[PDB]
């Protein structure tokens, strides 16, 4: 169906390589970079929303990063 | 022998006066065990076979649909009912349709429409259960000594199952290596199903072979199958009022392949499944090992390098010598020396006592040895006919200790608490470390350990910032977790 | 402890028959009962079973649908009402009984003498 | 599907006094739940062994049973004249689809 | 309502799940549960069937 | 060892007996026998005290 | 390109009991991976020596092999009548491209 | 430990042929297999090879493109399907086998008796 949970959550740890070990890092980074590249204006929206939240600068930057991660996944 | 070129081998040296040594065997590499006055033995785990698995809950990844039908009702009557709703081989969906006075029923409200379609699954996947019993390991061991670089008294094969975890490998003339092993606790085969799709078999974790949204039977395939889900792989798309349509989603075998990640491949022969990635812990009771060569008179004819000098990946040096003048079963004089003026033996010779066994005319033998870090000479032969070779080793002991710590860190990252048992003659410091590591590992695996590479790199950077600028006493705590988390990424 | 079987006889294809198996010498309610048949020139075939209390019943695929097993614990009698008989059902039928505390499982059993059922056209 | 039992030789021709050995092979793992029955023409089948090694009540000691994985063995040390009959193995694993083997006949040689 | 010929099926503590072939019939009510099994009942293992 | 003491009472050729026992939580070996013929089994228990 | 093996004597004529020497030269460095085969007409080629000095199973001790750089030598001390056949050298280096020498025939002069 | 070869015969230029090699006496899957041919009045020519598991195959330039080597480890049979034959392929073909732990490498080998393949003209 649609969900099909990922097995990387329960990754079997051993000396040998797993089923698709080469693709994990590039996989997630590619999805995020592609979605951001297609929809640029949401960067401005996320900057504004993160600026409204959080007192210190570090808090606002962390909010910005978390928004830009959670939006492309539509999580 | 048999571990020279493995490039993932480690040397287990020393023991409690020749009693025994604990050792963990892994599928990737092998262990060369060298004692005080006993022949060096190379031990490797080869294959793990699982036997008589029990089928559990086979899914469908490719549906096929069949003769649709439908029924509609008066905007004001009951609900539509096909007689094919009383059959567990049809998927049926009920909705509301715009109806009236044009279609045939005088009234104008929404009607009720039912559509049914016959389901058939072609080539569905199947998982099977693995008990930690009826699981067999096959360990191959060999000895150094007389074998040239190329019933044979020097190699043995040991089968270990939970029903017989202890075995003795009889190496003729060398005695016998006693070997007590722990087959159950190896890789935790109480959460892993064996999964097949089409002649491709994997090891899969339970809780991933139960949270799959696909039509699933359950166990006994007897007659006309019965698929429990019945709705996911069929999409009832409906145009408002006018039409109802049933389609099937397609073939799903690529969405499962990408859902599988971090799951181990396996291969099946007949009813048994061979895994090639595992983990085993055997205690080696090497107190019935002897040295064949002693009491021989050392060979004095001549020696010629046949294969000259070869360096392994770990620093050791393999030498293949040819002996010219037949003496008989006969000892080979060999050493590492600097300052050829005074042949003072330096370095360590990791081969027991090289002995040539043949007596025909010219014999071949392969030894290896661990030379010092500086320049040195491999000196083979007795007198005035000693062949010397010049050998140079790269890195000072500091780099060796650093690489040893890196190996230990990787072994821990792979094995968990079990890593504390690798060279574990066994004390109180070792046991205390193992206990506290067990506790911390349980905590960490219960808190984190539902995360993947990218996720834990993220939470590691986050807690790094947190522990960096928190300014309280918990900073160290935060910082500690980060090493763990980050180390788990930079060792894969 | 004995099982006396009766009711076997010659019948035409499509005929209906009722076999009886009277138990003696033990507590009938605590014994799971089974019907096992043997065709001429064939091995024993385990076809039907019923629990001690009558709750559940099992029929083999070769007989599933046509035959019905039942029991009366007051009259200490096992019944095998076999309808829609076919020539392939011509065989010697034995009723067996075993002490059971689980649905059908048993270790030591008791057998009757058997009764012949012939289905010829 | 259902578990199946295979009796190797389907016929054993031996003389009184010899040693008889019959084998039964199961299609899948059954731990010890195998029974051995003796059937004589004109008589009800008689239970000889249950749990693959345990002799039933009143069975003489000359009958023995052994198991190794899925291979079960019925051994008759000292063949007697009344021991020539048909022998069946039956699987008692976990639920009723219980089945018998095709049977092996011990014939006088 | 009125009820009729019941039937049942059990499995080992570590096998799949029970399946009666009368579950593919829309005239039978069927219920699935866990039952204590092992070593007396017929399969060597002791968990819940 | 839960069973009190395990004694074989039937001696014809081969006898069967069943005992049970309460093992420690780590890995362990069930050891049954005296010398050179003590068949053993590897057994693992899950949970701390 | 591909490695080539050159055997020096095209045909060798010797009386029984005489010493026989055959040389095989490689076009490039090969450590010790050279094999020597004996082939008789109407028979399958017989492996004599592998690793350039190691005799195969059952090969008599009279056959010997030696190496010097790229020059390999097969020596037969005491020629026997059943030794007059064709002799080939085969390359056992890294990848399957393997070249048999053109062969040398040992004849009864 | 033996290799029995078969399938040789007469064929026309451009024709096709299939040679077989049945192995006995050893674990076929652990043996890398090789095909070596000898033309009349010519030296041995190492033409083809296949790994123990069938993963990869190697063909010499002289045959690369026309011939296909394959193996069945269940039937213990090696096959050398040779198509588009030329008169230059008329030779005695031997199938050899060697215990292999790496893609094609072997130390001690076993040879078959060989089979003659003759193109018509």
């Amino acid at each position: 169906a649609v969900t099909l949970p990922s097995h990387s959550t329960r990754k079997l740890q051993t000396r040998s390589q797993t089923w698709l070990e080469s693709r994990e890092y590039t996989k997630h980074l590619i999805r995020v970079e592609n979605w951001i590249f297609r929809n640029p204006g949401f960067a401005l929206a996320a900057a504004a929303i993160a600026w409204l939240l959080g007192s210190s600068t570090s808090q606002k930057v962390i909010y910005l990063v978390m928004i830009l991660l959670i939006a492309p996944a539509y999580s | 022998i048999r571990c020279i070129g493995v490039s993932n081998r480690d040397f287990v040296e020393g023991m409690s006066g020749g009693t025994w040594v604990d050792v963990v065997l892994e599928h990737g590499g092998c262990v060369t065990v060298m004692a005080q006055d006993k022949p060096t033995v190379d031990i490797e785990l080869v294959t793990t076979t699982v036997s008589n698995m029990a089928e559990v809950r086979s899914y469908c990844y490719e549906a096929s649909i069949s003769d649709m039908a439908s029924d509609s009702r008066c905007p004001t009557q009951g609900e539509a009912y096909l007689d094919k709703q009383s059959d567990t081989q049809y998927v049926c969906k009920r909705t509301l349709v715009d109806r009236g006075w044009g279609n045939g029923c005088g009234l104008f409200g929404k009607g009720s429409l039912v559509t049914c379609a016959k389901f058939a699954c072609s080539k569905k996947m199947t998982g099977k259960s693995i008990q930690p019993e009826n699981l067999e390991y096959r360990i191959m061991l060999s000895v150094h000594g007389s074998q040239h670089s190329g019933t044979d008294e020097n190699r043995a094969k040991v089968e270990i199952t939970p029903n017989s975890p202890r075995a003795e490998a009889t190496l003729g003339g060398f005695g016998s290596l006693g070997l007590d092993c722990e087959p159950r606790t190896g890789l935790d085969f109480s959460d892993l199903y064996y999964l097949t799709m089409n002649n491709k078999h994997w090891l899969v974790h339970k809780e991933w072979f139960h949270d799959i949204p696909l039509p699933w039977h359950a166990g006994a395939d007897t007659g006309t199958p019965h698929w429990n889900n019945k709705e996911a792989l069929v999409e009832f798309k409906d145009a408002h009022a006018k039409r109802q349509t049933v389609v099937v989603l397609g073939s799903q075998e690529g969405a499962v392949h990408t859902a599988l990640a971090g799951a181990l491949e396996a291969e099946m022969d007949g009813a048994k499944g061979r895994l090639s990635s595992g983990h085993l812990k055997c205690r080696l009771k090497m107190d019935k090992l002897r040295l064949k060569g002693v009491s021989y008179s050392l060979c004095t004819a001549a020696f010629t390098f046949t294969k000259i000098p070869a360096e392994t990946l770990h620093g050791t040096v393999t030498v293949e010598v040819q002996y010219a003048g037949t003496d008989g079963p006969c000892k080979v004089p060999a050493q590492m020396a600097v300052d050829m003026q005074t042949l003072t033996p330096v370095g360590r010779l990791i081969t027991a006592n090289p002995v040539i066994t043949e007596s025909t005319e010219n014999s071949k033998m392969m030894l290896e040895l661990d030379p010092p870090f500086g320049d040195s000479y491999i000196v083979i032969g007795v007198g005035e006919k000693k062949i010397t070779h010049h050998w140079h080793r790269s890195g000072s002991t500091i780099g060796k200790a650093f690489e040893a710590t890196v190996r230990g860190a990787k072994r821990m990252a792979v094995l968990g608490d079990t890593a504390w048992d690798f060279g574990s003659v066994g004390g109180a410091l070792n046991s205390l470390g193992k206990g506290i590591h067990q506790i911390f590992g349980a905590a960490f695996k219960s808190l984190f350990g539902g995360m993947s590479w990218f996720s834990q790199i993220l939470i590691g950077t986050l807690l790094m910032w947190l522990g960096l600028n928190t300014k309280n006493g918990s900073i160290s705590l935060m910082c500690l977790a980060l090493g763990g988390v980050l180390i788990f990424l930079s060792t894969a | 402890v004995q099982l006396v079987e009766s009711g076997g006889g010659l019948v035409q294809p499509g005929g209906s028959l009722r076999l009886s198996c009277s138990a003696s010498g033990f507590t009938f309610s605590t014994y799971s009962m089974h019907w096992v048949r043997q065709a001429p020139g064939k091995g024993l075939e385990y076809v039907s079973a019923i629990t001690g209390e009558g709750d559940s019943a099992f029929y083999a695929d070769s007989v599933k649908g046509r035959f019905t097993i039942s029991r009366d614990n007051s009259k200490n009698t096992l019944y095998f009402e076999m309808n829609s008989l076919r020539p392939e059902d011509t065989a010697v039928y034995y009723c067996v009984g075993g002490y059971s505390n689980f649905y059908y499982y048993y270790t030591m059993d008791v057998w009757g003498q058997g009764t012949t059922v012939t289905v010829s056209s | 599907s259902e578990i199946v039992l295979t009796q190797s030789p389907a016929t054993l021709s031996l003389s009184p006094g010899e040693r008889a050995t019959l084998s039964c092979r199961a299609s899948q793992s059954i731990s010890t739940f195998l029974a051995w029955y003796q059937h004589k023409p004109g008589q009800a089948p008689r239970l000889l062994i249950y749990d693959a090694s345990t002799r039933a009540t009143g069975v003489p000691a000359r009958f023995s049973g052994s198991r190794s994985g899925t291979d079960f063995t019925l051994t008759i040390s000292t063949l007697e004249p009344e021991d020539f009959a048909v022998y069946y193995c039956q699987q008692r694993y976990n639920w009723p689809p219980y089945t018998f083997g095709q049977g092996t006949k011990v014939e006088i040689k």
